[PDB]
């Protein structure tokens, strides 16, 4: 946890002998750094004078030379089509159910119902008459309950700590730290 | 939230008439300032001129027809104002406003290369 | 003379000279383009008046320098393969063919390259 | 100004150089042409410098003073504001200022003396070299720039100089050489319209007697333009001046009521007037005891003397614009140094006149 | 659409009465043959008969006054085109695109 | 009191090769599309007379409305509790020429409850108002005030509609597609009038439109189909 440290614990440049003694006797808080980088240990091997040998980094399903076909991993080209939901094709999707739970007849009889909602159909007469079992099965939902605006978190929860657990301002402070739970 | 000095609503008019009444206010509400106008802005010319042009840019719209111009030609008729007022504008654009200025003849805008 | 300071040519004429300012490079009289300007043109100027010519930038012409090297010469094989002797800090990895009897150079370092049994008469 | 400062694109010199412009005549524009404006830094240069750099016409500007020709580059695009560092004692300096230009103009001059330079030394030494050397350097065109009382024969220093220094340069450059002899010219931080603004102007009364003729200083940068682009002005001199006849002590009255300044003119020393055998005697003094340039004993002289109109001279019917009236520039000239702000129109300003010369 | 709706533009008067605006659809270039870029229609401006472009004199660069040089306007119906540019009362004209007439080609006309 | 390690020394760990799976980066919206899907469609029924159409891409619902039923939708959207958006965060627009009406004017709603994020897109022309939708969310003061500086949208309702990128007595409305990039005019300091006075545009350099050297041929296909298995009008099956 994020616990206090003592001073030697840190990388930075620290007193030594008579004067850490002193350090600690007339400082508020002894377990403070001065700030200064060590100049033994920060970035001593410089950017430009290191050691590490650079290696291209490859996955294999995407890198290989073999069971790699390019159009398996071409995302680029399997983006979402963008399709528009009309009042038309509500009302279809309405009246005829869907493709999942279909409610249109079979063979010839069903290519007319289909050819019914190829054209225009205002949404307004479609729920006028329709059974109402339609608009808490389809429509609506769990018996007429309304749709909720979709969450795009479904993991988005909070819950509240306390000064013990999240280390922050005390309880007298006007502001609550809240965790994930 | 408040609006600023001078503000006015934006409403799209639907009378012809209606707007006229707008304009012809708007018009002595340019006048009115014009000495002001000359004060605040330290203008090197008489209020008088400041008076002459106004009129003049107010014509150049007069014989609008269809009413969706009038409105936006309106619309904009008041932004000009109010920022006028509230000396928002410096004075090197009020100066250049008023500062600004026959065609020469065939031979010579070909001499020096026409457009 | 303003004759070779204003025309380029493959090869100059006469031996070129650091000091003299009016030469297109340092270690060339003349340019190596058709439109490259001629120095002795650019720095007859009204912004040149008053500096001091001989500190403008006078990087040595890579043509004359480039024609300084010897030939790469080939054995027993008519490619050969240029990539800028640096690998991943070169050019790309290019293959000259060495069928024809002269010397073909890299497209992109300029480096010449020809065959061993064709050098005899390539120094001719 | 305008939109293009020149009446055709190709124009060739004396010198057989064919000079082609570029552009619409805006800024990234050019003219094709190169100038050389001596004394640039000065009160008139810097708007000859401003217009010729505002259409892309490369200019060279010898100065001495270092931190005053900073603010010329503003008028230029890149590269068109040169800067040559010059002395008039110094021969070299000036054969690079006109070394590649192909017009030369010579505001240099001075109607006071220092211990460096004498009036004999600026008004007729320096112009005199210019020419030599500008003609030296295959300049096909050289305009040059005098007092508007130009007569050697004037008892006055410095007329005296500026009438001679019209023949040295002719005598030197040529029966080319053009010569423009403007009236005082007045304009925002002009010296003429300053000493009318001084307040305490120690011998009033003898100095503001003079009688001259206002004129503007742009029509003056605006009529130095037209001269340098027209090649059918060589050898012409032109005499700069205005309409209407004023006198300094009519401006110096007419302006003390827009600056609007009872007890107090007479108690803050606005009026001063002196004897003239002091005033002979003080700006002797200060001759060698001021370090800045001060009213001295020759400009005393020329007090005495109202503004001459050379008629032989061309004017500005000859450049097709009309001269401006100091009515109607007046007024935003003072400004800087003056409810409802007070605005006066050229009505306002000619009947103040009328206050002024009645009783 | 028919309203003078350039009042409200704030456009400079010159694209009105000083400048001709082309309406065209690009054609296909010889060197590849891709056919897509011939398949949206184009709105370009005529240049200007003078100070279209010039050399820089300095650093030789390509100045120039023409603020339409760089504008270049996207469709993807004609009569969409026209319509803006009528809109805009722009003094335009418009330029057919040429038709390829079908071939039928066979492998077996090499012989026959 | 032990010293502090070097970092740089410790080991590391060693990998081989390296193995990480290929998918398809749309598959994971899958369960957002539905329900987008579902929740986009109750609001057409509650209101057919205004919501033209409804699209859903990934995770993005958007309402299509007409400019006379703005405030409608933005009202039912604002205060239904089902849908609860309250925080308006951008008020914008497009333009497309080729329709005859080329602005498109977009609104993104917050809703902080249910977290959540719709879209109003509603069209406009250039005469043609638009309602303001300052009387229900004050913090489209400003979105709607830079709309109309950089699209000439007239915007219906507003308290105080005024330039607020551009500079005062700015001609023209920049971000319409006919206006050139480079504007019209520019300023420079004017010795002579002691101001900084505007010019026509010149460019020492013009601008260089590289963009003709575009791509000649399509380079992404037709897509890929991602609509629920429950959203598609069912296949009339043949019959025997
Ligand atoms: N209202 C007016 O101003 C009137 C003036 N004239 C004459 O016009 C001419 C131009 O003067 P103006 O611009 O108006 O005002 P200035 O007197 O300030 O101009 C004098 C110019 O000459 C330069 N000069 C003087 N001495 C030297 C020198 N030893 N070496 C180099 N340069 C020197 C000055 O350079 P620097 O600035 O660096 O000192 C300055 O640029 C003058 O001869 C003047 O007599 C005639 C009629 C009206
Ligand atoms: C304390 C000493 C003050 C000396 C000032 C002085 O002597 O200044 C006056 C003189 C004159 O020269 P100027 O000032 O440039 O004349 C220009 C001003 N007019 C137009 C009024 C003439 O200067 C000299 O000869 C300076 C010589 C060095 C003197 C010691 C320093
Ligand atoms: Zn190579």
């Amino acid at each position: 946890s994020g616990g206090p440290v003592p001073v030697f614990k840190k990388y930075t440049t620290g007193s030594k002998g008579i004067w850490e003694k002193i350090r600690q006797l007339l400082t508020l808080v002894p377990n403070r750094s001065t700030g200064n980088p060590l100049v033994k240990n920060y970035r001593v091997p410089p950017p430009g004078s290191q050691t590490l040998k650079y290696k291209d980094p490859v996955t294999i399903p995407a890198g290989d030379i073999v069971k790699n076909q390019y159009y398996d991993r071409d995302h680029r080209r399997n983006y979402p089509r963008l399709v528009a939901f009309d009042q038309t094709k509500v009302s279809g999707l309405l009246t005829l159910g869907s493709a999942q739970n279909p409610r249109i007849s079979v063979g010839e009889k069903g290519q007319k119902e289909l050819a019914v909602f190829d054209q225009s159909v205002s949404l307004s007469s479609t729920l006028a008459t329709i059974d109402p079992k339609v608009v808490k099965s389809e429509l609506l939902a769990e018996g007429g309950s309304p749709v909720v605006a979709p969450s795009l978190n479904k993991k988005m929860k909070f819950r509240l700590t306390e000064e013990s657990e999240h280390g922050m301002y005390p309880e007298d402070y006007p502001i609550r730290i809240f965790a994930q739970n | 939230t408040n609006p600023t000095a001078f503000a006015q609503t934006t409403r799209y008019v639907k009378d012809s008439t209606e707007m006229r009444t707008l304009v012809l206010n708007l018009y002595r509400r340019y006048l009115r300032h014009s000495r002001g106008f000359v004060n605040n802005y330290n203008l090197d010319i008489p209020a008088s001129q400041v008076r002459t042009k106004i009129r003049q840019e107010f014509e150049r719209q007069r014989f609008v027809k269809d009413l969706p111009l009038k409105n936006v030609l309106y619309m904009k008729a008041q932004m000009e104002f109010q920022e006028l007022v509230n000396f928002w504008k410096q004075q090197c654009h009020v100066m250049q406003y008023f500062e600004s200025i026959k065609g020469d003849s065939f031979v010579q805008k070909f001499l020096k290369g026409a457009q | 003379s303003t004759k070779e300071l204003t025309t380029a040519r493959i090869k100059d004429i006469s031996k070129p000279d650091e000091n003299n300012l009016q030469q297109q490079a340092p270690n060339r009289i003349s340019p190596w383009s058709k439109s490259q300007k001629p120095r002795a043109e650019a720095q007859d100027n009204v912004r040149f008046a008053v500096k001091d010519l001989a500190k403008q930038p006078r990087p040595y012409a890579a043509i004359d320098l480039i024609y300084k090297q010897p030939i790469r010469y080939i054995e027993h094989d008519n490619v050969a393969v240029c990539d800028g002797n640096g690998g991943a800090q070169g050019h790309p990895k290019v293959y000259i063919n060495l069928d024809q009897n002269k010397a073909i150079p890299c497209g992109y370092c300029g480096l010449r390259f020809a065959q061993a049994a064709f050098k005899e008469d390539i120094e001719s | 100004v305008s939109t293009f400062p020149l009446k055709s694109d190709i124009n060739i010199t004396k010198s057989g150089k064919t000079l082609l412009s570029v552009g619409q005549g805006g800024r990234s524009s050019r003219t094709g042409f190169t100038a050389t404006v001596f004394g640039g830094t000065g009160f008139l240069g810097r708007v000859v410098v401003s217009k010729l750099a505002k259409h892309g016409t490369n200019v060279v500007v010898p100065f001495r003073n270092d931190r005053a020709r900073r603010q010329l580059k503003v008028n230029g695009d890149l590269g068109v504001v040169n800067f040559v560092e010059f002395d008039i004692r110094n021969l070299k300096s000036i054969e690079d200022s006109v070394k590649y230009s192909d017009i030369v103009i010579n505001l240099i001059g001075t109607e006071h003396f220092s211990k460096n330079f004498s009036i004999e030394d600026v008004n007729i030494g320096a112009a005199e070299r210019i020419a030599k050397a500008a003609k030296e350097a295959g300049v096909s065109r050289l305009i040059h720039v005098s007092s508007y009382n130009a007569n050697p024969s004037s008892s006055s220093d410095f007329y005296a100089t500026k009438g001679i220094g019209e023949q040295v340069v002719r005598d030197n450059f040529g029966p080319d050489a053009t010569i423009v002899r403007p009236a005082p010219m007045y304009f925002r931080n002009s010296p003429f319209l300053n000493e009318l603004l001084q307040i305490k102007a120690l011998g009033g009364n003898v100095i503001f007697k003079k009688e001259v003729y206002p004129v503007h200083a742009l029509q003056v940068g605006e009529a130095i333009e037209r001269i340098a682009f027209d090649d059918a002005t060589a050898g012409q001199t032109y005499e700069l001046f205005g309409k209407e006849r004023y006198s300094k002590k009519e401006l110096r009255e007419m302006i003390k009521h827009i600056i609007h300044i009872g007890y107090y003119p007479y108690s803050a020393g606005f009026y001063l007037p002196a004897p003239e055998p002091f005033l002979y005697a003080f700006a002797l003094i200060r001759q060698y005891i001021s370090s800045q340039p001060r009213f001295n004993v020759d400009q005393l002289k020329r007090s005495h003397i109202n503004q001459e109109i050379d008629q032989s001279a061309k004017t500005f019917t000859d450049l097709g614009m009309v001269p401006d009236e100091l009515s109607e520039y007046l007024y935003r000239y003072v400004k800087p140094h003056i409810q409802n702000r007070t605005v006066y129109s050229k009505e306002d300003i000619e009947k103040l006149r009328d206050y002024v010369n009645t009783p | 659409t028919d309203l003078a709706k350039e009042l409200v533009s704030g456009a400079p008067k010159e694209l009105i009465t000083e400048r001709v605006a082309r309406i065209y659809q690009e054609a296909k270039a010889a060197t590849q043959s891709g056919q897509h870029n011939t398949e949206t229609w184009k709105i370009d401006w005529d240049i200007l008969n003078k100070g279209n472009r010039w050399e820089n004199d300095l650093m030789g660069y390509q100045s120039s006054s023409d603020y339409m040089q760089g504008t270049i306007l996207k469709f993807d119906t004609r009569e969409g085109a026209i319509r803006f540019a009528k809109g805009q009362g722009w003094d335009y004209y418009i330029q057919e695109p040429k038709v390829r007439r079908f071939v039928k080609k066979d492998y077996s006309a090499n012989f026959y | 009191e032990e010293p502090l390690p070097v970092l740089r020394d410790l080991p590391r760990p060693e990998y081989g090769e390296l193995h990480a799976p290929v998918y398809n980066p749309a598959e994971k919206y899958k369960e957002q599309i539905e329900e987008l899907h579902k929740f986009g469609r109750y609001i057409m029924g509650c209101l057919p007379k205004f919501v033209q159409q409804f699209s859903v891409w990934k995770d993005e619902l958007v309402i299509y409305v007409a400019p006379s039923a703005l405030t409608q939708v933005a009202t039912f959207l604002k205060d239904h509790t089902s849908a609860q958006f309250k925080a308006c965060m951008d008020v914008t627009a497009a333009d497309y020429p080729t329709r005859t009406n080329r602005f498109d004017v977009v609104y993104n709603l917050l809703s902080v409850r249910h977290n959540s994020r719709i879209r109003i897109k509603t069209y406009a022309s250039e005469v043609s108002p638009v309602p303001s939708v300052v009387p229900l969310f004050q913090g489209a003061n400003w979105f709607e005030r830079e709309t109309y500086d950089l699209f000439g949208i007239f915007f219906e309702g507003h308290p105080d509609l005024r330039r607020i990128m551009t500079d005062y007595g700015f001609q023209g409305h920049p971000l319409r597609k006919d206006f050139p990039t480079t504007g019209y005019t520019e300023v420079r300091y004017d010795a002579e009038k002691r101001r900084v006075v505007y010019e026509p545009l010149e460019l020492t350099q013009a601008w260089r439109n590289f963009t003709v050297g575009s791509s000649v041929w399509e380079q992404v296909g037709d897509g890929k189909d991602f609509t629920p298995e429950s959203f598609k009008l069912p296949t009339p099956a043949p019959d025997p």
